[PDB]
C-alpha cells in the first residue's frame, strides 16, 4: 500500500498515507518566487483540501 | 583472536566492522536508529544504547 518511509538505520519505518481526490487538487499557473530572484523550485506548487 | 587486544572501531552495514570513525553527522532531536548486530539488532534512542 502507498506509504512513506525514512531510513531508521538498517531498518525502515512506515506511515500510511491518506488519499485525496483529483478534483480537490489544483496546480498554480506559475512557480516564480517573487521574494527571492534567482531561486526556483524544482517541482510545481499545489493547493488542496482533504 | 580470543586473547587478542581490544581494537577501536565502528560498526558498519551487514555486521561489518570499520576501523575508522568518520561517519559524523549533526545531532538531531528525537534520534532513533536500529543497527544490525550479529543475528539480531541493537536499538538506540537519542544516540543512547537501549537493548
Amino acid at each position: 500500500r502507498r506509504v512513506s518511509a525514512r531510513m531508521l538505520g538498517d531498518v525502515m519505518a512506515v506511515s500510511t498515507c491518506v488519499p485525496v481526490a483529483a478534483d480537490n487538487v489544483i496546480v498554480q499557473n506559475s512557480m516564480r518566487i517573487s521574494s527571492r530572484p534567482g531561486a526556483c523550485y524544482s517541482r510545481p506548487l499545489v493547493s488542496f483540501r482533504y | 583472536e580470543d586473547q587478542g587486544p581490544l581494537v577501536e572501531g565502528q560498526l558498519g552495514e551487514n555486521n561489518e566492522l570499520r576501523l575508522t570513525r568518520d561517519a559524523i553527522e549533526p545531532c538531531t532531536v528525537g534520534h532513533r536508529r536500529y543497527f544490525t548486530f550479529g543475528g539480531g539488532y541493537v536499538y538506540f534512542e537519542e544516540y543512547a544504547y537501549s537493548h
